[PDB]
């Protein structure tokens, strides 16, 4: 588990997968591991920065309606950035 | 850029604290602009000179606070 940083090995199982083929019936074992994806990374690298990005688009609601260049620069920038992050 | 050469982990790295902090200082800068500009166009001169005051304080508060941050940061992780 210490050499597996990105995931968490939550559960394991031991089963059989004996199958019937065209050349005959072959005995088969199957071990299964269950991998749970670590969330801390996606919290910090996706969700947090996107909320922070969406929140910035709001601070333009507090600029006078006359200074629209400021509003556009905010809305457009955050939007473009949002794209990049997604890519 | 930095975060791409790293494997997703389950803990908060000292690098994250430092990126996130600087991020805040710049975010609060924007907030400051909005605050200043909003209470500036207010009719009364009561708010207008308050607007001026906010800048004066920021011009010093920001650097001082960022310096304080650096000191705390480096003593905590440069150890
Ligand atoms: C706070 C989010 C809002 C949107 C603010 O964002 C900004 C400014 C604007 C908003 C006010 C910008 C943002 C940073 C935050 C400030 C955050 C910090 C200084 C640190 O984190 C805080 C909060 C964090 O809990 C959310 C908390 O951890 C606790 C609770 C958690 O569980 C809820 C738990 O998991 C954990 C174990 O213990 C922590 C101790 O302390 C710092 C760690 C954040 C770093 C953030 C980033 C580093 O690189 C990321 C990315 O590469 C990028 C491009 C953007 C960055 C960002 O998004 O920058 C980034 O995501 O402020
Ligand atoms: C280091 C350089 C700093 O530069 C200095 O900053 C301060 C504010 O932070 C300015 O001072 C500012 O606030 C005062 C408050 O009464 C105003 O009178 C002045 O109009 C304004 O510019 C100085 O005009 C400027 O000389
Ligand atoms: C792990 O545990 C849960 C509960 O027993 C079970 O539903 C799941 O199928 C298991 N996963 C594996 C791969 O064994
Ligand atoms: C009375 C206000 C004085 C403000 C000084 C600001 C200096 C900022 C330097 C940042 C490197
Ligand atoms: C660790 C976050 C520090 C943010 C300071 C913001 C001061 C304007």
């Amino acid at each position: 588990s210490s050499s597996l940083p990105s995931f968490q090995l939550t559960n394991t199982s031991t089963t059989y997968c004996t199958s019937v083929t065209n050349t005959g019936i072959y005995s088969c074992l199957r071990t299964t591991i269950q991998l749970k994806r670590e969330f801390s990374f996606y919290l910090l690298q996706l969700y947090i920065p996107s909320c922070m990005l969406v929140i910035v688009s709001w601070v333009s609601f507090w600029f006078d309606r006359t200074a629209i260049p400021a509003r556009v620069t905010l809305g457009v920038t955050t939007l473009l950035t949002m794209t990049a992050q997604s890519a | 850029g930095i975060n791409s050469q790293l494997p997703p982990v389950s803990y908060i790295k000292a690098i994250d604290v430092w990126i996130g902090a600087c991020m805040t200082f710049i975010f609060c800068a924007l907030l400051e602009f909005a605050l200043v500009n909003h209470i500036a166009n207010a009719g009364t001169t009561e708010w207008n000179d308050i607007s001026k005051r906010v800048d004066l304080i920021s011009r010093a508060l920001f650097p001082v606070l960022f310096f304080v941050f650096n000191i705390l940061y480096w003593s905590r992780f440069g150890h």
